[PDB]
């Protein structure tokens, strides 16, 4: 016979097990409590009160449990399905399949709670990766193998990010995606696997190249917080036990450090800042470690940060830019003038934005816009107040061209056509550079502000120029 | 009808006949909203409960040896050494067809004096939302009745379009006029373009209560409509679980195969009775004074209001929550949670209110994701681009005389005046369809600025009856071939000039 | 309106009447309650046996 | 060994963790009535009540130095041990509710109880709480039962509520 406990307390999502032998169970451990409805439960130990008592977390509803219920341990933590097996179903949180498409026939089940890689065997590199976007080639260039992070509030276009970058990176990449959502919305699953199987992303009666794992709002603290350890517990078998090029896509990263919070208050920790829970940097330097390129192969993650009501100094926000090699702060002030999407050139930053690793050409380039964007919002206070007459003749031609400048950088999406109207422009990184040059310069100074919204490179800018003055 | 007392003493006599099977205990303390109860060892976790008095409690925490029961009343009701009774199931509500035309509270129980409610079951008021298997996209067209509403951000049925806004501005208003406006559909014979409205007035006083549920039975509009009375001079534990219990009740129509429409006025009050359950019983408070689950409270009750698929049923659900801003900041705790929990919002700005522009929408800030396949294919096209051209001409009145310029502000300002309406005067898909496609063809620009109220009702009257052809193919079929087309510019050139 | 309040203020007259004549009878020393009380804890706890 | 009685779980685990110990070589009867002898002589006396409230002593009167505190009352075996776990702990205040907890787990694991109404109930001790309520409810219905009301009393009020 296995371990068996007794249920002594229940408070949410913490319920303490007491054990009555003196084997008690170790630390997150998949625990099994038995209902009525040929699904039993699941609960992973947290720590241990004493006097043969450990407090464990439950991973769905307590809702019905009484005390003195039976809590059978498995013996190990929360396995989950990993392998080729899991490319094109839903999964959920304890490896359990969502889609109504059968069991996941897997050869091994490897658990969500891992170590990381040791300092010996990381593997840094300098690959630059092409997504598509004028704001992203330019400024902030993503790395290959390394992790990004699409930081914004409310509304700003976070979700939209990262559906834009997967049908025009993901399709073409070779290796295996694994689309792991935390803490979504319910309408956003369903049209996300809708869309991937008729562009051939997800195969459902032959080859796919896509894990799926669910986990939105509607479930409980428990769900939410173990969504990242069973779609990041994919991505890692691919690229170390077969050397792939692995695509870790989280939407969104924000919602592990929140559930984690809720449920600290019941557990006996105190809390730390804006009500948020004492191992913060712990918990998050444990996950975000394990998502990294290793000497087998590499890991790409795309995840995407929630700025709480618009706050970039938050505990959640914060901590989470000191482990992403480059940054997408999407600010809500550039959302409502007309950019798309809001990509802030003043806060985004990257480790491959140098002469070595872009060019001579392309850094050049680079320092050149960020330094007409940062004279004139710091110059903002007399333009708003005194007027665009105030300024001399040198400040005046800088005024105009930071202008045509932020507005060219957006360019439209090919997943907002129907929110937009225009068609999607993908622009190269050769085409992006030599565009960004020919207008600081002074050759394309006398075209309007309106033409270099919502288009592409420098042949979408003079074709557009002369359609609206016919 | 002879002797009607006789008939219900009759049947009340023999009753209670077995009730004394230990069952509950007794209590400890009592205080700050909650009972400490000492005892009920086979009480399941959010178990309902009762006291001695005959007020209701929820067993939240049972620890060893005591059990924090919430009490859902006054702390009047409930002293030291009161014995307790169990229910033995858990937060349930009543549901089915019959609660339609009455106002019940928050447990169930009517308020309205109709006597009892006539369930056809008892559904939990927590209960989980649908995967992504049993979801479908949203199809279906939600008409509202406003004419800057249905051409702007559309709704559709299974999406949750947020009401954002200031107090005094057009946030309870925009919920009330979308009920009263599915009277043309719902009394009819098609039971797929019906939806019953499901009004929670969570937080409002007892007086507008009462005042606006008179308002919709005299336009025949509170027959099939549920109201769920939730004033905020009950307890804590009853505002805060009138968000759950009426979405219990509008789950029903759409696991069978019929649409609803809940508007939960407002949300900012819900969060506030949250709170204070929540800081009684000694918990961290984070940002706003809010505890950690303040997020997942309103995602959750909004994640269960979405559109099922054809083996389901085909039904869907509505939500309308109504944010109540402070000066306009959108960037809150509770106005930020909401917004990235709901598939767009409608804002609704102080400024614009007070000039005469009802309702105040700004087209810079209001959006719907899924309100374009979701609306009507008459609509949209004769609105070619007025989504754009509307947010594009408020930015350029601001800073204003060129010969481009004038052009963008004569259509502009006959535009905004005729879609907007007065109170309690829905217009439907036909009629709505005529008055936006002379505004945006250039039909309206010759007329004056103060006579933009009085063209839409002449507008109105002379197509129902000189052309009663064109208005009737745009609401059957639903959209405008190129017959359609030209004859509709045909009839609107001829009446301005006259 | 006049009738109806005519037949709540004659039903609730008559209501408050019977209310005062029942406790004065168990204030009485009433000997068949007494023994009506004790035979229905007995019948209602061999039920459930 | 830990019987299912629950009681509590911090104040109640006082006479709970020494129950243990002293139920081997039948050593729980002579339990009850040592228990007994040492609340009587310290509440309804004012003499030896002097530290009960006081946080002084400090091993003065407590433990060490007994004698007639121990010997001369009714304690030699395991009963002068659970006095000197109070006194170091500053667990002599609540002299009450540990010797209130003796009592209830010999009346639950040999006796009964489940009070009716009226008064007591019978607390029988053979097996089964099923024939011995059936047994002990006519037997005592018609012996006494002066009647001097909860079922009469809640009837009354759903008569005049729906009036
Ligand atoms: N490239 C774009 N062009 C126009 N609108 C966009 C673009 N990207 C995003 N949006 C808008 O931003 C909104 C984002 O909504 P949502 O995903 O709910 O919030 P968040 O992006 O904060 O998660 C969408 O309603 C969409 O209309
Ligand atoms: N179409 C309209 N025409 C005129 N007045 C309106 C219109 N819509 C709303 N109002 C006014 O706006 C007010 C809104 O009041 P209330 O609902 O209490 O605040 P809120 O709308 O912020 O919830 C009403 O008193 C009503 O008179
Ligand atoms: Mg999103
Ligand atoms: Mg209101």
């Amino acid at each position: 016979g296995p371990a068996s406990g007794k249920i002594r307390a229940v408070i949410g999502a913490v319920v303490d097990v007491q054990f009555e032998q003196g084997e008690l169970p170790a630390i997150l451990n998949a625990l099994t409590i038995d209902q009525g409805n040929n699904q039993k439960l699941v609960l992973e130990v947290a720590q241990h009160l004493g006097e043969n008592a450990v407090r464990a977390i439950a991973m769905d509803g307590t809702e019905g449990l009484v005390r003195g219920q039976t809590v059978v341990d498995t013996g190990a933590p929360i396995s989950v399905p990993v392998g080729r097996g899991t490319l094109g179903r839903i999964i959920n949180v304890v490896g359990e399949p969502i889609d109504e498409r059968g069991p996941i026939e897997c050869k091994q089940r490897n658990p969500i709670h891992a170590d990381p890689p040791s300092f010996v065997e990381q593997s840094t590199e300098a690959e630059v990766l092409e997504t598509g976007i004028k704001v992203v080639d330019l400024l902030a260039p993503y790395a290959r193998g390394g992790k990004i992070g699409l930081f914004g509030g409310a509304g700003v276009g976070k979700t939209v990010f990262i559906q834009e970058l997967i049908n025009n990176i993901a399709k073409a990449h070779g290796g295996f995606s694994v689309f792991t959502g935390v803490g979504e919305r319910t309408r956003e699953g369903n049209d996300l696997y809708r869309e991937m199987k008729e562009t051939g992303v997800i195969n459902l009666e032959g080859e796919s190249k896509v894990a799926l794992v669910f986990g939105q709002m509607n479930e409980p603290p428990g769900a939410r917080a173990r969504v990242a350890l069973t779609g990041l517990t994919i991505a890692e078998y691919f690229r170390d036990e077969e050397g792939q090029d692995v695509l870790l896509f989280v939407d969104n990263i924000f919602r592990f450090t929140q559930a984690g919070s809720e449920v600290s208050a019941l557990l006996g920790r105190i809390p730390s800042a804006v009500g948020y829970q004492p191992t913060l940097a712990t918990d998050m330097g444990l996950l975000q470690e394990r998502i990294t390129t290793t000497r087998k192969g590499s890991v790409t993650s795309v995840q995407a940060v929630y700025v709480p009501a618009d706050d970039l100094t938050d505990p959640a926000p914060a901590t989470t830019f000191a482990h992403l090699d480059a940054t997408t702060v999407l600010s809500r002030g550039i959302s409502e003038l007309g950019i798309y999407p809001a990509v802030d050139p003043l806060d985004s930053k990257s480790r491959l934005l140098d002469v070595s690793v872009v060019g001579q050409e392309h850094y050049d380039v680079a320092t050149g816009v960020q330094q007409t964007l940062q004279a004139y919002k710091s110059l903002q206070d007399i333009i708003a107040i005194l007027g665009m007459d105030e300024l001399s003749e040198q400040d005046k031609l800088t005024v105009e061209r930071a202008r045509k400048i932020q507005r060219f950088l957006s360019q439209p999406f090919a997943v907002a056509e129907v929110f937009t109207g225009i068609e999607g422009k993908l622009v190269r990184l050769k085409d992006t550079i030599a565009s960004f040059k020919a207008v600081l310069e002074g050759k394309y100074d006398h075209l309007p502000e309106n033409a270099f919204y919502m288009v592409g490179g420098i042949e979408d800018v003079v074709a557009k120029a002369e359609k609206i003055a016919a | 009808p002879t002797e009607v007392s006789s008939i219900l003493e009759s049947k009340i006599r023999g009753v209670s006949d077995e009730a004394n099977l230990d069952e509950t205990g007794r209590v400890l303390s009592v205080g700050d909203g909650i009972a400490r109860v000492f005892g009920l060892n086979n009480c399941q976790a959010e178990e309902l409960v009762e006291f001695a008095s005959g007020v209701k409690g929820m067993a939240l925490n049972l620890e060893p040896g005591q059990v924090g029961i919430v009490l859902f009343g006054s702390d009047r009701e409930v002293k030291e050494g009161e014995i307790v009774k169990r229910t033995g199931k858990i937060v349930d509500v009543p549901i089915g067809p019959g609660m339609l035309g009455r106002v019940v509270d928050a447990l169930g129980n009517p308020i309205d004096g109709k006597g009892p409610i006539e369930a056809t079951g008892y559904a939990i008021a927590q209960l989980k939302a649908p995967g992504i298997l049993p979801r479908r996209s949203v199809f279906e067209p939600m008409q509202t009745g406003l004419k800057a509403v249905d051409a702007l951000v559309p709704i559709g049925r299974g999406q949750r379009e947020l009401i954002i806004g200031d107090r005094q501005t057009g946030k309870t208003a925009v919920a009330l006029d979308t009920i009263l406006n599915q009277k043309r559909w719902n009394d009819g014979n098609d039971e797929s373009k019906k939806l019953y409205c499901v009004y929670v007035a969570v937080g409002q006083k007892r007086s507008t209560v009462a005042q606006l549920v008179q308002t919709l039975e005299q336009n025949d509009a509170m027959k099939y409509s549920i109201v769920v009375a939730a004033t905020a001079s009950e307890a804590a534990p009853l505002q805060y679980l009138a968000p759950f219990t009426a979405c219990a009740i509008a789950e029903w129509f759409r696991d069978n195969g019929k649409h609803a429409l809940i508007v939960y006025d407002d949300l900012s009050k819900q969060a506030v009775a949250y709170r204070q359950l929540s800081l009684l019983l000694r918990r961290p408070p984070g940002r706003e004074a809010y505890p950690g689950d303040v997020f997942y409270l309103h995602s959750r009750l909004l994640e269960r209001a979405a559109k099922m698929s054809d083996a389901n049923g085909g039904g869907s659900l509505t939500a309308l929550p109504v944010i109540e801003t402070q000066g306009g900041d959108v960037s809150a705790y509770i106005p930020t949670n909401v917004i990235s929990i709901t598939d767009g919002q409608i804002f609704l700005e102080a400024e614009l209110f007070y000039k005469g522009i009802r309702p105040a929408i700004n087209v810079g800030l209001s959006v719907s994701r899924v309100g374009s396949a979701a609306q009507v294919k008459a609509m949209k096209q004769v609105a070619g681009s007025l989504k754009l051209f509307l947010a594009q001409y408020r930015e350029v009145a601001a800073f204003a005389l060129d010969a481009s310029t004038k052009q963008t502000l004569s259509r502009g300002e006959r535009l905004t005046q005729l879609l907007k309406q007065k109170q309690y005067s829905p217009q439907a898909s036909e009629e709505q369809v005529p008055v936006i496609y002379a505004g945006v063809n250039g039909f309206l620009d010759n007329i004056p600025i103060e006579r933009i109220p009085e063209f839409e009702e002449q507008f109105i009257a002379y197509l129902k009856a000189n052309e009663g052809d064109i208005l009737e193919a745009i609401r059957t079929k639903g959209e405008l071939s190129s017959e359609l087309l030209d004859k509709l510019k045909s009839a609107t050139e001829t009446f301005v000039a006259t | 309106r006049y009738e109806a309040q005519v037949r709540q203020h004659e039903q609730e007259q008559l209501a408050s009447t019977v209310i005062s004549k029942v406790q004065s009878e168990l204030q009485n020393a009433k000997f068949q309650d007494k023994v009506l009380a004790q035979a229905v804890e007995e019948v209602e706890r061999l039920f459930a046996k | 060994i830990k019987p299912p009685v629950q009681l509590f779980g911090l104040d109640g685990t006082y006479a709970t963790a020494l129950f243990s110990a002293s139920a081997k070589d039948s050593s729980i009867e002579k339990t009850f009535q040592s228990v007994q002898k040492l609340s009587s002589t310290i509440s309804k006396d004012a003499k030896v009540a002097q530290v009960l409230s006081n946080p002084a002593l400090s091993l003065n009167s407590r433990k060490e130095v007994v004698s007639v505190l121990s010997k001369e009352l009714k304690l030699e075996p395991v009963v002068s041990n659970l006095l000197t776990v109070l006194a170091e702990n500053n667990r002599l205040s609540l002299f009450d509710s540990i010797a209130k907890q003796f009592s209830v787990l010999n009346d639950a694991y040999n006796g009964v109880v489940e009070a009716t109404v009226v008064s007591a109930k019978p607390l029988d001790s053979k097996i089964l709480n099923r024939l011995t309520k059936s047994i002990t409810n006519s037997k005592y219905v018609g012996p006494g039962k002066t009647l001097k009301a909860s079922k009469v009393n809640k009837l009354n009020k759903v008569l005049s509520e729906t009036i």
